[PDB]
């Protein structure tokens, strides 16, 4: 957990979409973004990528092949944008 | 017949260049337009490559990066919070 | 900086069909006809071929079943929509 | 007098869609599907005309710029294919 | 004696980035929903279309070409949906 | 290498299989070439589908649908309130 | 449901994930909006094609070939430069 | 030994979004265009090759999978055009 | 047991070409159609197909690669629409 | 010189060299022109589709599907009547 | 099976190859869809490169260019001969 | 500016079809003719599938269908006549 | 030889070019015409077919791939239209 | 049986350029205008993208090989014709 | 005093194709070769125009819309190459 | 003054089909040239124009409607790319 954790009152927002998940998906959640925390590569299945155009300076991970986290490590900090589907985020 | 008018402010680089290659092809402008319109339609979308801008998105990131976001303690702890318990 | 304003002719039909399509695309209408004249420059050309409607497959399967003479009767247009419209009549 | 009318199966589930719309917005569809059905010339605005593509002798008129209403008449029956916008049939 | 007002709890926070804009803008906002109110035909430039996609029931006009509005007339109700740009409306 | 897969139903995934049959490829074939244009174009080059409904605007046409919206009394009430005071 | 699939490298997949999720769209519904316009169009509906590049790099392109390019004697001065500071070594 | 560095005006432009990402993503373009100013071979993930139009001898490499350069070596200058995402420059 | 047999004004102007190649090769345009008429399934080398466009149902088989017949069976009618080249036809 | 060679079926091979041969092209000449085509353009030039007929083959397919065709009892009287008694059995 | 193939030159194969690269097909993929292209259109769906010469015009041509024509006073005396007394 | 007309005779049936689909589209029947000059022009070459005639073939088929050819005795004196010794 | 055999005077002035060819590819020629001639099924890379459109009545095979026979049997008679390149026959 | 005439206005640069096109394909003018009539009709369209005429592949080559700055010099006019035109002056 | 004239063997035997037409076509050809062994202009509807194709040094005019002249004019000599239809002369 | 003329090894081969026209047309090339060179301004039949494809700068004149030149000015050099028809350069 090196890098401390920001997230965004958006986030909060989706978080309340991805309450309703299961139990398994949302611990998969939090798991990912352990690993973004600690620094750690993520998983080929999780494609993670910097995002161009408006969103630069940004990254999304695929948690779910439908379910994205847009994040980025800035300084010391781990800043959790957002969580939904890609029809929602962008 | 009842006709109006579709218009849009354009750079006028891009006017002159849009122009002459509407010159190069045998048509106007105005032409391409029309043609370009009745295509949306006849097709029910744009038929070619577009841009996608989000304003929730752009409102969150900017939250960010102006250093405005929420701490929490811990990944667990944040769950906790944003679950309600779950 | 200098700014144009590129036009054309159409009817009210087409200006209010084509303005629904790019509402439903998320695009104001400048904003499509800038994007159109900004592909034609990039392409050096039109980057789609122009043709006609053209029936999608559940319109010619629609067709093909009326075609086929396997339609539903309705016995007046009142009771079609009252059918139709689950009684919203 | 009139011709039998006739729906497909997918235009009974694109009046799926057609309900949700005002009282009126109906009434002006069964209106024109009234007048076709007598044999009556479309309005202007309807800009009632065969459709030269691969459509087998169907027609489209508009009971609303964005609102299409594929058809024929085939001996004495109306035959109504599809209602819907022009993303929902082309 | 017009209609009745009403707007969603989204229209109202739609209307924090409304308030964002200049007194002009604001104003023909009004203007346009005192128009409706009174059941009188917008400018052509408003392009007041009924929806068929999604919001089929519902309909929309421009305010300005980037700015609209969408709303129904619903017995003797005006409801006003949301109000906004064409991206964060559709 | 890694995939690029989506589940479709049997209907579609034969009428897909035929069409690409007539042009003479497969359709891992076809769907690389979709990717590759998508990667080339840098975009969809032909016309997307009308969108997945737009939740927020669907759950203000719900609530409203529901006869759940806020009178106001007024455009001018209207607009003192929701610019709450700017006009 | 069966699947539609290809086999694709790590760049080709990650490149087209960009500008999928950008689009808005899962890599399954764009797949899917493929396969859907193939099938209504008897057709794949555009042209296959390398990549060409867009006015804005054709300009750049023609003001290098022109030799009207701006020097930097190091990798590092230019990124000082162009980053205004934020990267002065590497 | 080394080539001359020249960038374009729109290089320039583009380096305006690319100073929005991370330090550790600057470096690395850095990296990439200082193996090109000394003529060395890029790796394999960095997909460098021709570009197959009238295009004078232009390159393209990933410096990520959605970051590309397009660049040429001219004489002793090596010449950088844009960078940026697919969507910016094709 | 039978099909009937129906055949466009096309059809029959397409045999006048027909007429002209030797006596084999009209008994083998005979004997698929006679085939067809019976319901029975064509040999492998007749490449027997429907269309994949609104074409109704019609199907293509090839008399020769170079021999095309359009055609479909409709209740209990072989109806007969092209018989040519692709050429002709497509 | 090399060799661009593809493998295909007979049916294709006779109806491709039919086309061919009647354009008073070799196959090898039009394969050049086609590979020569494609490096001119950057890509094919012509959308990929499946056949569809013209406007010949699409009016005897709504003559059949209207009822207006030409009935025959047997495949041999019509042989008789469209060869004008070239072919009178089988 | 059977094939359809011709021989390149080494560099147009190398250009071909190329381009068929960035599309995301192979050499063999492309020239097939070609051919089902070909018989699908009944027809070369693009734009051919100028014909072979017609050998009769140029022979014509190079009776001409070699000075081997033959003279006539008039045009009313050659069409009196080569109609054969028609004009 | 020095223009000129480029015209075709076509049937009824035919013009009336090109007309409605033209319509379709959103052009007139002569910037449509006007936009395939210019693409031939631009191409060098038709760009879509034509037809090939050949008039000496057409008269050798015609010769032998009015049963005008020569006949040979067998294919080797047939090749001896024709190749001259060979 | 059971066929008799009739050739065209254009077969006999396309001869005078087939003479300029090694001896190998004229005993080919007559080896070709002899298979017709005893009414024998050609090799498949004679590619054998039968002619469309304005020459439909008629046949084609490869003597080789750039060497084209067109010729028929009619009644008890080989009739040999032209013999060249497919540039120089259609 | 009836016909008519299909026609355009065109500057004579065109038609003299689109008439050497066609004669260099083997058709008249007015049948290569039946000829993208009835290929429109067929299609419900322009069965061809509408672009600007781009270079092809030796047209291209030559124009790099400028670029990279390495053409052949010539004196003059005069003597670049002579010699180019071996000697035809 | 006008131009020499000349006519090449292949041009008298395009003649006799010519005289098979009605004496208003051959007299129109007679008048075209009169006007261009005077040096006169012709008129636009012969479209006159140097050739730049395989026969590049001749010159061809339209005597009909499908009846073609291929000529030039090399020193006082106006020399005729071949007349007849566009698909016989190239 | 004068620029330098320049041009390329294909303009070069180009000549090879250029020179068999008649001296007067080639003559008239040379003028072209003579006037480019000395920046003149071309006359209205020349067509000249700057070309919006991938041309890099690159420009078009019809020294005859059907004998296009591809040229450019760089520097104080006239650059000719390539001479000849739309076929040969498009």
């Amino acid at each position: 957990s090196m890098y401390k954790l920001e997230y965004s009152t958006q986030f909060k927002k989706d978080f309340k979409k991805i309450t309703k998940m299961p139990i398994s998906d949302i611990i998969e959640v939090g798991n990912v973004i352990s690993k973004l925390q600690r620094g750690e590569k993520l998983e080929p299945k999780n494609v993670d990528h910097p995002l161009t155009g408006n969103w630069v300076g940004f990254r999304d991970c695929h948690i779910k092949p439908d379910l994205v986290l847009i994040y980025r490590v800035f300084n010391d900090q781990l800043q959790l944008a957002r969580i939904g589907s890609q029809s929602d985020l962008f | 017949m009842r006709t109006e008018m579709l218009s849009t402010r354009i750079d006028h680089d891009t006017k002159i260049a849009f122009t002459n290659v509407c010159d190069e092809m045998g048509l106007s402008t105005s032409q391409a337009i029309k043609l370009f319109a009745k295509a949306v339609i006849n097709h029910g979308g744009i038929p070619f490559e577009l841009r996608q801008p989000n304003e929730v998105t752009a409102s969150a990131i900017q939250e960010l990066v102006e250093g405005k976001g929420h701490k929490a303690e811990s990944v667990e702890a944040m769950l906790n919070e944003l679950t309600e318990g779950k």
